[PDB]
This record gives C-alpha cells, structure tokens and sequence, in this order.
C-alpha cells in the first residue's frame, strides 16, 4: 500500500449536467486533435495511399504499352 | 415520542433516507473507505 497524502472534492453525479461537455471546447478540442497527430496520420496514410497510387499507374502503363 | 410507531420510523425513512444523495467527510487511512457511488447505490434494496 502507497502512502498518500491529498485532498479531494466530489460532487454527486445527480448536481451536474451529463452530455453538454461533448460538445464544450469545441474548437480547441479539434485543435489539439490535428496538432498533436498531424505527424502520425502523415506517417499512416503517405506510404498507403503512394503505394496504392504506384501501383494504379504502373498498371495503366503496362496496360498500354501491351496495346496495338 | 409516543405517536412515533414503526410505520412512522417507515415513512420518514423514506423521505429521509431511501435513495437519497448523501454527504460524506473523512480523515486519514480512508483509501478503503469505499466511494461516492457505493455509499450511494446502498441507500436502496433492489430485492424489494
Ligand atoms: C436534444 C438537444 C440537447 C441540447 C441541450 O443540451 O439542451 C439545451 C441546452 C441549453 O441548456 P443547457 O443548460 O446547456 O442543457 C443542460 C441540460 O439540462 C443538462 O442535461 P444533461 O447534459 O445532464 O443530459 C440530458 C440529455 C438527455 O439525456 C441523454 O442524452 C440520454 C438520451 C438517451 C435516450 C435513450 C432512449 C432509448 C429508448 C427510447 C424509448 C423510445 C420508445 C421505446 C422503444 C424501446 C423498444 C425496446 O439531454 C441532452 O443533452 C441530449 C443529448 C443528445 C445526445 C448527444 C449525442 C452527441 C453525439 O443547449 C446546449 O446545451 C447547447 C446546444 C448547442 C447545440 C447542441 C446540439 C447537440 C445535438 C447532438
Ligand atoms: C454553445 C453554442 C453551441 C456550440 C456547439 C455547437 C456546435 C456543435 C453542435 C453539434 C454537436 C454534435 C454532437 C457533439 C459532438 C461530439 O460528438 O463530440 C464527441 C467528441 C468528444 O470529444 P472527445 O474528448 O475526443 O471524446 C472522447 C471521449 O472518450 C468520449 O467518451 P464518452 O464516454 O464521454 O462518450 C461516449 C461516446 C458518446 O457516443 C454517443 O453519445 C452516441 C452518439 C450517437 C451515435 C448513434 C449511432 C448510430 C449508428 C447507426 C448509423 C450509422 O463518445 C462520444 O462522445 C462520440 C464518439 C463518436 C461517436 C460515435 C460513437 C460510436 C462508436 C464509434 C467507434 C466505432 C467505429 C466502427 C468502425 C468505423 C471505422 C471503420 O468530439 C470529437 O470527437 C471531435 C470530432 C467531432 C467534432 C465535429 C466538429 C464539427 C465542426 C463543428 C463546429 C466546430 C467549431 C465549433
Ligand atoms: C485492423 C487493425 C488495424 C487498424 C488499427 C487502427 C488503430 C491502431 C491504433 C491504436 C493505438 C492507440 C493510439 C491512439 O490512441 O492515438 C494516438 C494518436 O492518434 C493518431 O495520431 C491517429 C493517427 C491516424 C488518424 C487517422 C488518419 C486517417 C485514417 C493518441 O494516443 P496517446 O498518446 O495515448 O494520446 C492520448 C490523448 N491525449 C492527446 C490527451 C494525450
Ligand atoms: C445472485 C442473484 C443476484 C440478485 C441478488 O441477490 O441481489 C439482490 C437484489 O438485486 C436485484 O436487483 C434482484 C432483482 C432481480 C431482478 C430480475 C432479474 C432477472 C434477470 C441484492 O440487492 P439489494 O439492493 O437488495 O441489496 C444490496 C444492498 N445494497
């Protein structure tokens, strides 16, 4: 067992509103979102999407050059 | 006092107590001591 030392304030959850906090601090919510994981999402969907597209365009030259 | 029966002590425990919100104060080696929503949910009987 860890020794603790704190104080805490509860407030019982029938005082408080339960759903509008979905919705509060929109923007920022967003902001943090796309600032924090914009590097991640890069390094997710580049090398997919570059190889899918490759891909797709070294099929349309091999398609053509086997053409009459 | 005396006008005071069991069926008495019954109804103002159910304006009084059953399934009501409670306040809770505690110091010192109270990690035991179980939470808000424990103290709460046993204010009622569900077998009844
Ligand atoms: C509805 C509009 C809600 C707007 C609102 O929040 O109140 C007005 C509110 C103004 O007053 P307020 O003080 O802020 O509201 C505080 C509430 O009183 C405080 O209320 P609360 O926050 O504690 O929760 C109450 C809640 C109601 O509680 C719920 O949300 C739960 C609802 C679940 C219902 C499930 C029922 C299922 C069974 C239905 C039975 C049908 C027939 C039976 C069929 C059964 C068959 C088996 O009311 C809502 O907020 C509705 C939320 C809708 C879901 C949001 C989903 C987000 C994604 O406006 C706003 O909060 C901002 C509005 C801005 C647009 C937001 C639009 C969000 C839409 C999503
Ligand atoms: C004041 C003046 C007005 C100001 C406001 C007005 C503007 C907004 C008014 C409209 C509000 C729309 C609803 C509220 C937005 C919202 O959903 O927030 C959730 C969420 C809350 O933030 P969070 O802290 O990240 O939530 C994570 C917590 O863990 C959350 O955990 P939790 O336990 O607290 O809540 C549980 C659950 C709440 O969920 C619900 O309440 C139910 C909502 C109804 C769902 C109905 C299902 C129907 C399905 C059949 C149809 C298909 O989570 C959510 O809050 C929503 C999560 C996404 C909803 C879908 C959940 C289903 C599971 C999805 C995973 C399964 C994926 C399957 C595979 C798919 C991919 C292959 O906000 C976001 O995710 C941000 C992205 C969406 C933002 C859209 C903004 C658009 C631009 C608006 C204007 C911007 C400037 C302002
Ligand atoms: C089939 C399976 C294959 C699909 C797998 C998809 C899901 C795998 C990822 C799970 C790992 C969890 C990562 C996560 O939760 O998201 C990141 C970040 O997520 C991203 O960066 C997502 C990037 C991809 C977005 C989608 C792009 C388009 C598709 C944030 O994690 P934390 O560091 O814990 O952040 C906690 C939150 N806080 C900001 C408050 C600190
Ligand atoms: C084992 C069976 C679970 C039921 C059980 O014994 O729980 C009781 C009633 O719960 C109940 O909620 C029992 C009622 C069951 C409803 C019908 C379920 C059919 C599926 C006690 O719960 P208690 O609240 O009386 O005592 C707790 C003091 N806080």
């Amino acid at each position: 067992p860890v020794k603790l030392k704190a104080v805490v304030y509860a407030l019982s959850p029938f005082q408080q509103k339960i759903m509008t906090g979905l919705w509060k601090d929109l923007p920022e919510k967003i902001h943090h979102k796309v600032s924090e994981n914009w590097i991640s999402a890069t390094l997710l969907v580049t090398p997919v999407v570059g190889t899918y597209w490759y891909a797709q365009y070294f099929k349309e030259q091999e398609k053509l050059e086997h053409r009459f | 006092i005396d006008a005071v029966d069991a069926s008495t002590v019954k109804r103002v425990a159910n304006k009084y107590i059953y399934d009501k919100d409670i306040a809770i104060s505690a110091i010192g080696p109270i990690q035991d001591l179980p939470d808000y929503n424990k103290f709460r949910r046993r204010t009622y009987w569900n077998r009844y």
